[PDB]
């Protein structure tokens, strides 16, 4: 049907707001090219890490 | 080359003795005990060891956050 | 209602024996503060302030433990078993109440007493 | 009497350690899974001459 | 007494020497359980050549077959995983075991006189040891193993003229290949015997004299037999020794060893992070200290100059650390000092560790350049402390 | 403990058998109980318990 | 012996793993205990596109 | 008379000890 | 660069393997063995584990005999010299999907699928690092480009992945009845990877109860036996003439 | 000349074939027993000494 | 277990090289230190030119 | 070194440079000289145990 893992990683955002507005912000500020080395993939990291932390133990119980 | 000795010495039987309960014995005042002579050499031991690894780490996540765009 | 922390195991227990300590020498020095002083000691003060300081140091050093113990036992409940409950915790408030308060008070019926009572108040949270 | 018997409770482990090693050893140079995996198929044959052997 | 009869059996001519050194030796009585390390490094040498020849049955050293053969003690043979596990984490064991007794006579200056030999003779064992497991862990034949060999052959090129034909040596070849496998299977199997030679000459040295103890004083008035007294102190050792052993061999077998050694070897493709078995890694962190070729070669065996010159510095006339506080205070900083190496060596080659791995290699040289100043400027001490 | 001495601890031989039936009769309780509680802690995941097992197309 | 990582190091060439060796773009050798170049083979072209080493 | 009884008890000891080394239930 | 370099780290799931007395979870194993010989198969090989393996594991005899049976092993030479071909056997490997090492990189841009009989073993926190690769695939961060040919991965070193995205919803079906979504196919091909890496844990682990609970009732007669010993030396009253 | 040897111990009546068999790794002579006869050729040497 | 000779020994069969043991040509030792007879597997005739084992 | 140079193959005998074959047997299968004593005290006896 649907995956739980995706159901799972949208309704884990709301723990994950810091590092959600951080790399969101990230993003505006390299929205210009600059040569094309910027990028945002620290803050990338630390929001899936987050996110990643609060699905993990709540996953397998929705698998069998 | 033996040592020349003089000396008393009075031993019980091993079967007249109480075998394990002295390990609990005054439990309290054998923590006293190694506490008290050891705090210096277990500082000592633990302090460079946790202050260089505190250190490292907080090396790491300031060179992590200037990388950052 | 909890979504706001960082959390770390070891983290949790240093901040919580560092707790522990903060209040235990403001505990030792309220304590230490409303005593009356000596009759042998009241022309003299050196002696006053030791004892306070005795006492505050005497008192941080055993809320510390505490403070530490609890958390301690609490995530290495949780670690190893993985179950998030009430239950895990009600054991790190009996250990740090039976052990720290029954070294202190030097009794066992103390140290059960202890950690019955801190088992619930953790239950109640 | 007490002594004694506390002490054959370890001496029974002592035993059961000391067999389990010597044994582990033992059967470790017994035939393999792959070589036990090999001892059974069937192969078809045909005819020869008369006073002559096929191996 | 005029010996016209036969007595006790032990002293017989048939196991008098048994007996002499082994049943009836005196020991001083206040010995601690920090005197059953010897004890248990014997067990781990002979539980390491017992599962080694059994497992020898079974290995092939071919480049082409190695990898698979280990696999197949894993998967095929009987209790097969068992005699590999034990034999991996037993070097793992045996290092851990031999470093706590190697501090414990540096502790209590075990190595003073007249015990300068037995330090010596355990110098080269570790030597022989460090030498034996290394070639050991080559003959899984996985990616750590094979740029493992790769770098410590390489080790003779730091010797400007000769030192490129002692590597090439070294290889049977221009690479590590199947000469450097087949060489070092053959080396693995004599050194342990060699192992086990040295360390009856190391034992035989320490009987000249007898053990040293916590007190570090003349224990002639108090001495008991070995057996039973320390037999069954040396027994509770073993049985501690085996539940932490099981533990690690049943439940982590693993922790102790990279991922990196389950991937077949690839001459190709350097892993990006390569690094010795754990117990070499205090080693690797002394080596990388130095950003010169030679002097990273020359800084690891000035470590093995100053171990061997320790017993030989003029010190003072007292052993224990329990009456020498200064001392005692350097020695659980050269051993917080030796667990930060062996941190250090585990990480990248990057800042800060660059820094933190030339303080700690110097703090380490540290110890042994103090330790003669300490001994020269204590035998002072008992004209100036006073009664 | 003194009638159990009387019986098997005053002779060697008898006391050693003593050990060697220890042995035997320990080892195989402890395996007995180990399997026990290793099949009350998984229910359900053993290869007896695949449902569709011999049922392959 | 070891073989240094490509795009990795502080030059923008070179890293080797093993103990920390930096080689710039050119291959030389810029930090580490490394005390010479990456050694240049003889090579040639053929046409364009053919280079034997 | 006891030499007939130590061997006696020991060979049951050796008896014991062979069922238990080797535990041939399979086979008997 | 800096952080990609290592790749994100994956998490900590609870695998139902995970704990002193945990086996694994068989059901899990067969089914994550269909989702290897329908997807993964094609390019990845398992050439540690043999046809006999799964009996008693995840098939019974009949089912591993007809598994082996579909598959076509070759083998020689015959009597005129020449290689045959013939139904496999359970003493028969798993089959390789490329002929070499050369092949599979042709066949995968220039990549090398690796063996995957020992992968959980050689990664890092490796049954966990293969289930978030596999359910990790998605969207680059903001100015970070892929090269065509590749696939954007946090989870892989570098983040740019030759594997494409291959556990794609209902990419297989059940025999059990079991929704086989990403994260179901996903845990049930860890869990026969894991067996696969370590087929002999469950042994090991009844093995490491029994004797750590044996060998700590030995270190308890070990230490009342030394104790017996010496207590005639620990309570004994030495008379000495010596007073300081 | 490792077929008869290994052999010698199938005149045990009962435990005959079991002995040999464990002797060679398998049922017959094959790599099992040449891998176990070369590691107990280095080790017997030094007992000899 | 050697493999005996044919066409070899005093008995029209087989031959061992080994210590001389002397076999019939049903199979059957007739001297030596062999105690039993060659082994019969299980054979079977599908047509007139065709065995099975 | 008269034998490791000038005589290094008389005391072995030829069979063993051809490879091993399980299917052929040497019509000829002896020991080394020094176990061919022994070798000939267990052939006289007719029986194998
Ligand atoms: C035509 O045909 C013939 C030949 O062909 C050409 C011959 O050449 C010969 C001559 C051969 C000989 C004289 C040699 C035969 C004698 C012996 C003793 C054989 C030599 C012995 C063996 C091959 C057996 C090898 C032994 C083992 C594998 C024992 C294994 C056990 C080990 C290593 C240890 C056991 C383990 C434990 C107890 C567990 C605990 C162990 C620990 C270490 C802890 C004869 C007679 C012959 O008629
Ligand atoms: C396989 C390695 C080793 C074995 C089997 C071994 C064995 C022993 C034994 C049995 C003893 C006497 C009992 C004891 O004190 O525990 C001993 C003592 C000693 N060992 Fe070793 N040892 C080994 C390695 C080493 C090493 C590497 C060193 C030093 C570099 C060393 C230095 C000493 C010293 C100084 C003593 C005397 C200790 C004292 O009397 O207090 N040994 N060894
Ligand atoms: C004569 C006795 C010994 C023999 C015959 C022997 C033989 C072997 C063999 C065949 C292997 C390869 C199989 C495997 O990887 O597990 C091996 C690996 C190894 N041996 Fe030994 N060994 C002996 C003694 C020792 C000793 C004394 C040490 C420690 C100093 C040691 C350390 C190792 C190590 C570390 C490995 C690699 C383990 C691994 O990573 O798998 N061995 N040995
Ligand atoms: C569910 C099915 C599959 C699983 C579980 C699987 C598993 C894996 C694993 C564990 C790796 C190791 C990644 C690493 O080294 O960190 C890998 C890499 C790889 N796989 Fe697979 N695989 C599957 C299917 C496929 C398929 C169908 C293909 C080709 C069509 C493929 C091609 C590759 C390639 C090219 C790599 C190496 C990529 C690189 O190193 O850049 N895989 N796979
Ligand atoms: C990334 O890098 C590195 C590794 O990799 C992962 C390592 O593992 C190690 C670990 C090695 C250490 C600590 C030192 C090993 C020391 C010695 C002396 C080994 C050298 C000996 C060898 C190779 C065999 C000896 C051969 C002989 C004697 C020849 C025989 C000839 C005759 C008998 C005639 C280090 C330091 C390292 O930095
Ligand atoms: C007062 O005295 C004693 C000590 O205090 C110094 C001891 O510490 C110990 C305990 C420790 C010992 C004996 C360590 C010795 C270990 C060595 C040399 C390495 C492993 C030993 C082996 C391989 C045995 C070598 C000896 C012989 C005879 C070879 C034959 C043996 C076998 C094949 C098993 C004992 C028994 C002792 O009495």
């Amino acid at each position: 049907v649907v995956d739980p893992k995706k159901y799972l990683e949208e309704s884990c955002k709301p723990k994950c707001v810091k590092p959600l507005l951080e790399y969101q912000a990230c993003v505006k500020r390299i929205q210009g090219d600059d040569s094309g080395h910027k990028h945002c993939t620290g803050q990338y990291f630390d929001y899936w890490q987050c996110i990643d932390k609060c699905v993990a133990p709540k996953l397998f119980a929705k698998l069998k | 080359q033996p040592v020349k000795l003089k000396a008393v010495v009075y031993a019980l039987s091993p079967f007249q003795q109480k075998i394990m309960t002295g390990l609990w014995k005054d439990l309290p005042e054998k923590i006293h005990h190694k506490v008290s002579e050891n705090w210096i050499s277990a500082t000592l031991l633990v302090t460079p060891v946790v202050g260089t690894y505190w250190y490292a780490q907080y090396f790491k996540e300031q060179e992590k956050l200037e990388h950052r765009f | 209602r909890y979504l706001e922390e960082e959390d770390g195991p070891l983290m949790k227990t240093i901040k919580g024996s560092i707790t522990g300590f903060g209040a235990g020498t403001i505990y030792g020095t309220i304590l230490a503060t409303w005593k009356d002083v000596p009759r042998v000691e009241r022309n003299v003060a050196l002696p006053g302030l030791i004892r306070t300081l005795k006492m505050m140091g005497t008192h941080g050093l055993t809320f510390a433990a505490i403070g530490g113990v609890y958390i301690g036992v609490e995530q290495l409940v949780q670690n190893f078993r993985s179950k998030r409950d009430f239950y895990n915790g009600a054991i790190g408030g009996f250990v740090a109440g039976a052990s720290v308060l029954g070294y202190r008070a030097r009794s066992i019926p103390t140290a059960i007493a202890a950690g019955a009572t801190l088992a619930v108040t953790s239950a109640l949270i | 009497a007490f002594a004694y018997f506390v002490l054959s409770g370890g001496r029974f482990v002592y035993a059961s350690v000391l067999r389990l090693l010597v044994l582990k050893l033992i059967v470790s140079m017994s035939a393999s899974k792959d070589v036990l995996a090999l001892a059974s198929l069937e192969v078809d044959l045909g005819s020869i001459e008369p006073g002559t052997t096929v191996t | 007494t005029i010996r016209n009869q036969r007595f006790s059996l032990l002293k017989q001519p048939i196991s008098s020497t048994l007996n002499q050194h082994l049943v009836d030796y005196p020991t001083p009585s206040n010995l601690s359980y920090w005197w059953g390390f010897g004890s248990l490094a014997g067990i781990c040498l002979v539980i390491q050549i017992v599962t080694g020849v059994f497992l020898a049955m079974h290995y092939t050293p071919h480049v082409d077959l190695a990898f698979n053969s280990v696999e197949h003690i894993m998967r095929d043979v009987e209790g097969g995983w068992l005699l590999r596990y034990m034999h991996a984490n037993g070097a793992s064991m045996f290092f851990i075991v031999v470093y706590l007794h190697i501090f414990r006579g540096l502790y209590y200056a075990s190595y003073s006189s007249p015990r300068e030999f037995v330090w010596c003779l355990g110098v080269v064992i570790f030597l022989l040891m460090i030498v034996t497991a290394f070639i050991g862990y080559v003959l899984p034949w996985g990616q750590m193993s094979f740029w493992g060999a790769t770098v410590i052959t390489s080790l003779a090129s730091a010797i400007p003229v000769v030192g490129d034909t002692i590597v090439t040596w070294l290889w049977g070849g221009f690479s590590v290949d199947n000469a450097t496998l087949n060489r070092f299977f053959s080396l693995h199997y004599l050194l342990p015997f060699i192992l086990v030679g040295a360390s009856l000459l190391h034992l035989a040295a320490l009987h000249q004299y007898g053990s040293n103890n916590p007190l570090g004083v003349h224990s002639e008035m108090d001495k008991i037999a070995f057996y039973p007294y320390f037999y069954v102190k040396d027994l509770v050792g073993w049985v501690a020794f085996a539940i932490f052993f099981s533990i690690w061999i049943f439940y982590a077998p693993n922790v102790l060893g990279h991922p990196d050694n389950y991937i077949p070897a690839n001459p190709m493709s350097t892993p990006p992070h390569i690094v010795p078995e754990w117990y070499f890694l205090p080693i690797y962190a002394i080596l990388r200290s130095i950003p010169d070729k030679a002097g990273g070669v020359a800084a690891i065996a000035l470590v093995f100059i100053c171990l061997l010159a320790l017993p030989f510095f003029k010190s003072m006339y007292v052993r224990s650390s329990s009456f020498r506080p200064i001392y005692q205070g350097m020695f659980w900083l050269l051993l917080a000092d030796c667990l930060l190496l062996g941190w250090i060596g585990c990480q990248p080659v990057e800042a800060p560790f660059v820094t933190i791995g030339q303080i700690s290699s110097l703090v380490f040289f540290l110890f042994f350049a103090i330790t003669p100043i300490l001994g020269r400027v204590g035998r002072g001490i008992p004209n100036s402390y006073t009664d | 403990f003194e009638g159990f001495y009387k019986l098997i601890m005053r002779r060697n031989s008898v006391y050693v058998t003593f050990i060697i039936a220890g042995a035997f009769f320990g080892e195989r309780a402890v395996d007995y109980g180990v399997h026990k509680l290793w099949e009350r802690n998984n229910v359900g995941k053993r290869y007896e318990d695949i449902s569709v097992l011999g049922q392959r197309p | 012996g070891c073989i240094p990582l490509p795009n990795a190091g502080d030059y923008g060439g070179w890293f080797c793993p093993c103990h920390g060796s930096h080689y710039d773009i050119s291959g030389r050798i810029r930090k580490g205990p490394a005390p010479y170049n990456l050694e240049v083979p003889t090579y040639s072209f053929l046409e364009e596109n053919k280079l034997l080493i | 008379t006891i030499d007939i009884q130590a061997a006696a008890g020991w060979g049951i000891a050796a008896a014991a000890g062979a069922i238990w080394v080797v535990q041939p239930f399979g086979w008997i | 660069a800096d952080e990609a370099e290592h790749g994100l780290e994956c998490p900590n799931y609870p695998w139902p393997h995970e704990g002193i007395l945990s086996s694994y979870d068989h059901a899990s194993i067969r089914r994550g063995h269909q989702v290897y010989q329908q997807v993964c198969a094609s390019c990845h090989s398992m050439s540690l584990i043999s046809y006999r393996d799964l009996v008693g594991v995840a098939y019974t005899e009949e089912e591993a005999k007809a598994m082996a049976a579909e598959i076509e092993v070759v083998d020689g030479p015959n009597d005129e010299g020449e290689m045959f071909t013939r139904p496999g056997k359970l003493s028969d490997r798993l089959p390789e999907p490329y002929s070499n090492e050369s092949a599979a990189r042709f066949a995968n841009g220039g990549a090398y699928p690796p063996d995957l009989s020992l992968v959980t073993k050689a990664r890092h926190n490796g049954q966990n690092y293969v289930f978030a690769l596999l359910t990790g695939y998605r969207d680059p961060p903001a100015g970070i480009s892929i090269r065509e040919g590749l696939h954007y991965n946090p989870y892989f070193p570098g983040g740019a992945i030759a594997m494409p995205k291959m556990l794609n919803d209902e990419a297989v079906e059940y025999e059990d009845g079991t929704p086989a979504t990403e994260a179901q196919m996903g845990k049930d091909v860890v869990s026969f990877l894991s067996w696969a890496a370590e087929p002999e844990m469950e042994e090991r682990k009844l093995m490491g109860f029994k004797w750590i609970f044996l060998l700590s009732l030995a270190l308890l007669q070990a230490a009342y036996y030394r104790r017996l010993k010496w207590s005639v030396l620990k309570s004994r009253k030495l008379v000495l003439d010596v007073v300081n």
